[PDB]
């Protein structure tokens, strides 16, 4: 709980998702609730691989299926990541949005951007399939604007989440290497000036 | 958190809706 | 002082120009002025449009230690070498 | 007893437990008959070289063949198929492993237990026999991958994306002209996933260092 | 693989009797060596001397006692009877001819296989002038003949327990071993650079003798200085982009670790700041 | 053509100058030369879309003396581009 | 909102009803620099950060200025290495170099002038305390 | 000399001489008898193919389809199957381009494992003249003497 | 250096596999909150776990300066 502010949600994998107990422990939390951040929080963390040799994998899933089907993302999210469909993915986003991260507890605080990294994520991890691949072929019918396709992704070339191959006015998108020698030496730049800060504070009136 | 994290433009909720009732349309 | 700049951006950024669109952005009306300034920017000039390159060459400008002094690595072997003497005493 | 729990470990995998098993009763059958139907041990041989498929194991199918107690008088089209089907997976041929399927089908996947399985090793196969196809084959036509496969363009489509992510191949494919280009180059680069942990340590030792002079 | 190790003492031993009989100047003292092969490797410990005289005018003038020099062999056996004869040692400045022609007599005496050695009256050179040779029959390309030629291998110094501290002790002055030893070392492979290039001087005098009066053209050596140009220079250039990036990682680990652990002698003005809280008694 | 190929920095050759000298289809010199190359000439792959012979050159060429004036001076004034780049290396 | 996400429409905005809060000691003069990474940042929100691009679609964004003046736009960042393109006068046709390539030869030295004397930097001040 | 062929063997003449004299190809005298000639005919011509790809496969880094089909004496219906059994020679692995008629026997390598060879050449000066400083001994004989 | 071409990779192993162990060991040592110096561990305890870190972290850069770089004396 205390790493949703922050975002981290690594360390909370296999602590806060991962539930040794499959009923809840009342005073800390809810049944329900403690299922639902299981499934919020482990498709941001963990991979595809992962969704099928985990999160199916725990009989706590098994037993939510069969008995409250009202989280919806059972069905919709976990099936259209595993099919890599992003046509029937686009309109779960709102119906799970509202009957999940509204209610929510924690992450309604901050919703909208947390969806929108991972609505590009499912096309993003499809886009290393393809190699050739035109703008308007398969995105009309994915139900979604070109216009509006543009504007997120466009924002997000500062975030420096874009290595690949994305283009518009002619189509043409393809597919790119993250691993290289670029970001093999950005390890140092980002440490330049964080290793110095505490190396040049102390050191005034000691040593 | 950044910029990004504060801005909340809270655009995602109609965008959705229109784009799902522009395909249907065009059929 | 407007158009002067026109030419240091286009370095990089035409391979080719046409003589038609010199009018719109030089505000060159004939050919004379446009050849004369290719010449002390040494441009060549060629039929039909005019091609782009901007050469450069050995030992640009000042500031040492690039291009300049011969074998770089020597100062590269002196922080492995002569550096490790400051470590010692 | 243990071929029903046998029967259990099939969803729930773990198929090396679940192999001896089938071994402990096969040979039970073997020396007692009568009365009781003595297919029903060759059933349990089936699943026996059902649990090597998903295995993937070679030398200890083709021993069992081999061997002169597992073998005798016994045989039938049901041991025909799996005789075929053996060999079969291991040549990932989905035109020689369907074909036997069809004739077969009223005896070999007759049974509830063996279809659900045959139904789930026509996919896994057709995830095999797509492996063994595009290693060789480097930078070909999708279309003529099509042919071999059995289906048009866009239906083997999503099948051929779906293993790229599932780290079994690293390959793209070229859509508009139905091209393909060799990708996968697995590499060792060390400077990043595991040059992480020097980064933690850093601005925890200056503190340790300075809290000792105050 | 066979590796002559010499030791020091063979060298100091004829250093002696070349200030006697002051023998130098194109005079060469013939010597055997001694130690116990019975593989490959050859072992040089003990060292006797033979006294040989030959003419500076004359190659062929050479005269060698056979059993009248072996009484020290025949001494030293009694003393230690583990070791024979595995070779023998020359000193040949010019490196006379006399040694090509007869293999036999020496090997007569030697069961091990022919080894000849160089120890010159000067020695004096920084590289490595102490060379080795095997006698055995070599094909040669020059278009000549295949006779028994000379093969070289190289050779070292022995360092043994009784030696080791022995010269050390005499010396005690210089030794600067440490990480700094790098400069040293690595200014003598400059150096090493520099006394092949002296060597390359003689390559030059070599042309030179082609340009003197009635001399013949050795085959085998243009072999090797005609690969010269294709071996190892801009021909490298097209790798140079994949090779520049592996030493700049051994850059990037190194600085990053560097400034870490000399961190480390803080507690210098902790334990000073101590001492004074220390000075109620002081 | 071994010879010609060979000045500074050229290793390869095409399929002109082979083919026009020896009056031969480029289809067979191909693998004319394949039997040369198994007699310990050239280690070299030729290619056959770029049109490109690559060389990889073991053979021992002698009768020299022509090269030997440019050949033995550029072993020791291009190496004392080193004598003089490592006298600053002097201080320890 | 503006400055650092390039908006020249949401910048105009700001200055004019702030503009009593630029009545302070040199905070006028700083407006020069954020109205100049309108047009600097502009173009990293703009796809031009992308290698295939066409003056037909940078005028959609860039449509608050002029059409024929865009081409005065990105020659400018590139002579002061912001990003390296190439326009056409027909269609418009922009590819920009991406640099894969560096980190190579002398361009990490200059970060590693930095490195090496950071050792002795702190190591000398034990030998002073 | 087919066995000293096999760096130099074209396969054209695998069919000539498979023709004009088969005595002791299609059937034996000594070892089998030839009651099938599926053991041989059928058997020579699929291995001297394996033998004409190490052919190939050395002095050839890349080979136009059309170009490859008229030299393997073979259609492209059959060299297409071929292809699929280089996985199970475990020799070499051909790296095809259907687009660009390119067929890569060899497999690019990193620049670190060519190392060896890159400061091998320097050792090659080292011994080259210190085994020529013998050498030129030999040729003083007419400058001393 | 002539023998170096699967060992350029090792040689980037031992400077980070054993490196990354003497920077925890280093912090959890150090973490301890007794101190009381008197004599208890101090004859050499630390040196493992805090200052022979440091050495093994010269180790690694001793042999990390021993070939340095550019160690074909120039040329290309």
């Amino acid at each position: 709980i205390h790493c949703l502010a922050v975002r981290n949600f690594k360390e909370a994998a296999k602590l806060l998702v991962d539930s040794l107990a499959t009923f809840t422990s009342i005073e800390l939390t809810s049944y329900e609730s403690i299922a639902t951040y299981a499934s919020v929080t482990g498709l941001f963390t963990l991979e595809r691989t992962d969704l099928k040799s985990k999160v199916i994998d725990s009989p706590e899933l098994l037993s939510l299926i069969s008995t409250t089907a009202a989280l919806q993302s059972i069905s919709s999210l976990t099936i259209s990541l595993y099919a890599s469909d992003y046509a029937s993915y686009f309109p779960y986003l709102l119906e799970t949005y509202a009957n999940v991260l509204i209610p929510c507890k924690y992450l309604n605080r901050h919703a909208d951007f947390f969806v929108r990294e991972m609505r590009r994520k499912v096309y993003a991890q499809l886009l290393e399939s393809y190699k050739t691949l035109s703008l308007k072929s398969m995105a009309s019918a994915f139900g979604v604007s070109v216009a509006f396709l543009d504007n997120d992704l466009g924002k997000f070339i500062p975030n420096k989440q874009l290595n690949c191959v994305i283009d518009r006015v002619n189509g043409i998108v393809e597919t790119n290497r993250p691993d290289n020698k670029n970001a093999q030496y950005h390890l140092l730049v980002k440490q330049g000036d964080g290793l110095l800060t505490k190396l040049q504070k102390y050191g005034a009136a000691v040593r | 958190e950044n910029w990004d994290d504060v801005e909340v433009d809270d655009d995602f909720t109609n965008e959705l809706k229109a784009e799902l009732d522009r395909y249907k349309r065009e059929n | 002082a407007i158009r002067d700049e026109i030419a240091k951006n286009t370095e990089l950024s035409y391979d080719f120009l046409p003589l038609s669109n010199i009018k719109a952005l030089l505000f060159f009306n004939n050919e004379k002025e446009t050849e004369k300034f290719a010449l002390e920017r040494n441009w060549p000039i060629v039929n039909s449009k005019v091609y782009f390159n901007n050469q450069s060459k050995e030992k640009a400008d000042y500031e040492d230690e690039m291009m300049h002094e011969e074998d770089q690595k020597t100062n590269i072997i002196e922080k492995a070498m002569d550096y490790a003497i400051s470590i010692e005493n | 007893l243990d071929l029903m729990s046998g029967i259990l470990h099939c969803e729930d995998k773990d198929y090396k437990t679940a192999f001896s098993y089938f071994f402990e009763s096969f040979e039970s059958y073997h020396n007692l008959t009568t009365h009781n139907s003595y297919e029903k041990a060759c059933q349990v041989l089936k699943y026996m070289l059902l649990s090597k498929i998903m295995l993937n194991l070679i030398d200890d199918v083709k021993n069992i063949l081999n061997a002169k107690y597992t073998k005798e008088t016994y045989q039938s089209r049901g041991i025909d198929a799996m005789k075929a089907v053996a060999e079969a997976y291991n040549n990932r041929s989905l035109l020689d492993f369907n074909t036997a399927l069809k004739q077969y089908e009223k005896e070999l996947m007759g049974d509830e237990l063996t279809r659900s399985h045959f139904n789930a090793l026509y996919d896994t196969l057709l995830e095999s026999n797509l492996c063994k196809i595009i290693e060789p084959f480097e930078c070909v036509e999708i279309s003529h991958i099509s042919k071999i496969i059995g289906l048009d363009t866009q239906q083997v489509e999503g099948k051929l994306s779906q293993m790229i992510l599932d780290k079994i191949f690293y390959g793209v494919l070229d859509q508009g002209n139905g091209w393909l280009y060799v990708y996968e180059t697995p590499n060792q680069d060390a400077t990043y996933d595991s040059a992480l942990e020097l980064v933690g340590q850093l601005n925890k030792v200056v503190d340790q260092l300075f809290e000792k002079a105050s | 693989h066979e590796k002559v190790t010499i030791a020091p003492l063979v060298l100091l031993s004829a250093l002696d009797h070349y200030e006697r009989t002051q023998t130098k100047e194109n005079k060469r003292c013939v010597g055997v060596i001694l130690g116990d092969a019975n593989s490959s490797t050859i072992r040089v410990t003990n060292s006797f001397a033979l006294p040989f005289e030959e003419d500076e005018k004359n190659s062929d003038v050479w005269f060698l006692d056979h059993n009248y020099i072996e009484n020290m062999n025949e001494m030293c056996k009694k003393i230690n009877a583990k070791e024979k004869l595995i070779g023998w040692y020359h000193s040949g400045p010019k490196l006379r001819a006399s040694d090509l022609k007869i293999n036999e007599l020496f090997k007569k005496y030697t069961q091990n296989n022919p080894l000849l050695l160089i120890v010159d009256v000067k020695q004096q050179g920084v590289g490595l002038p102490t060379d080795a040779y095997v006698a055995i029959e070599q094909v040669k390309d020059d278009g000549t003949s295949t006779e028994k030629t000379f093969l070289h291998l190289p050779c070292t110094i022995e360092a043994e327990e009784a030696e080791e501290i022995g010269v050390e002790h005499l010396l005690r002055d210089v030794r600067d071993q440490a990480a700094g030893g790098l400069s040293i070392r690595l200014t003598n492979q400059l150096k090493s650079l520099k006394g092949l290039q002296s060597k390359l001087k003689d390559v030059v005098e070599y042309l030179d003798k082609v340009i003197n009066k009635e001399l013949p053209i050795n085959h085998t050596i243009l072999g090797k200085l005609q690969d010269v140009f294709n071996l190892l220079n801009n021909l490298q250039k097209a790798l140079t982009v994949k090779t520049n990036d592996e030493l700049m990682v051994i850059y990037i680990s190194n600085l990053v670790r560097s400034i870490i652990a000399f961190d480390d002698l803080i507690e210098n003005k902790i334990q000073n700041k101590k001492i004074q809280e220390q000075r109620v008694k002081d | 053509l071994i010879e010609t190929v060979f000045v500074k920095n050229i290793r390869m050759l095409s399929f002109e100058d082979i083919s026009k000298a020896t009056h031969l289809p480029k289809d067979n010199v191909e693998h004319l030369v394949m039997r040369a190359i198994s007699l310990g000439l050239l280690k070299g792959s030729i290619d056959q879309v770029n049109e490109l012979v690559t060389i990889s050159w073991v053979q021992p060429r002698i009768i020299s003396g022509d090269q030997i004036t440019k050949m033995k001076d550029r072993l020791v004034e291009w190496n004392d581009q080193v004598e003089k780049l490592g006298k600053k290396m002097e201080a320890r | 909102k503006a400055v650092k996400l390039g908006d020249l429409k949401k910048f105009t905005s700001t200055i004019t009803k702030y503009k009593q809060l630029l009545l302070k000691d040199d905070t006028y003069q700083l407006c020069v620099r954020l109205r100049s990474n309108v047009i600097k940042t502009g173009i990293r929100i703009i796809s031009l950060t992308y290698k295939k691009i066409s003056l037909r679609d940078i005028c959609l964004k860039l449509n608050l200025d002029s059409e024929q003046t865009v081409e005065y736009m990105v020659s400018r960042a590139i002579r002061d290495g912001v990003i390296e393109a190439k326009i056409n006068h027909e269609d418009g046709f922009i590819e920009t170099t991406e640099l894969l390539n560096i980190y190579d030869s002398e361009d990490p030295q200059q970060v590693f002038d930095e490195r090496i004397k950071f050792a002795n930097q702190l190591h000398d001040e034990y030998l002073v305390s | 000399s087919l066995v000293k062929l096999f760096t130099t063997n074209e396969l054209m003449r695998w069919p000539i001489v498979q023709k004009t004299y088969e005595p002791v190809l299609n059937e034996d005298d000594l070892a089998f008898g030839g009651e099938a000639n599926k053991h041989h005919w059928e058997d020579l011509q699929k291995r001297v193919i394996e033998h004409n790809l190490r052919v190939i496969s050395e002095y050839y880094s890349r080979i136009t389809l059309l170009r490859l089909n008229e030299l393997l004496d073979l259609t492209e219906s059959q060299t297409e199957t071929y292809i699929s059994d280089l996985v199970n020679q475990g020799i070499i692995y051909a790296k095809v381009n259907r687009p660009a008629k390119i067929v890569n026997f060899e497999k690019p390598k990193n620049s670190s494992q060519l190392l060896n060879e890159w400061s091998h050449n320097v050792d090659e000066l080292l011994e080259h003249i210190e085994t020529i400083g013998h050498l030129i001994t030999k040729e003083e004989i007419m400058h001393g003497l | 250096e002539e023998k170096e071409e699967s060992n350029l990779a090792a040689t980037k192993s031992m400077v980070k596999i054993a490196e990354q162990y003497s920077k925890r060991i280093e912090e959890e040592k150090e973490l301890t909150e007794e101190e009381l110096k008197t004599r208890y561990v101090g004859r050499q305890d630390p040196k493992k776990h805090l200052s022979e870190t440091a050495d093994e972290t010269l180790e690694n850069n001793i042999v990390s300066v021993l070939t340095a770089g550019v160690n074909s004396v120039a040329i290309k």
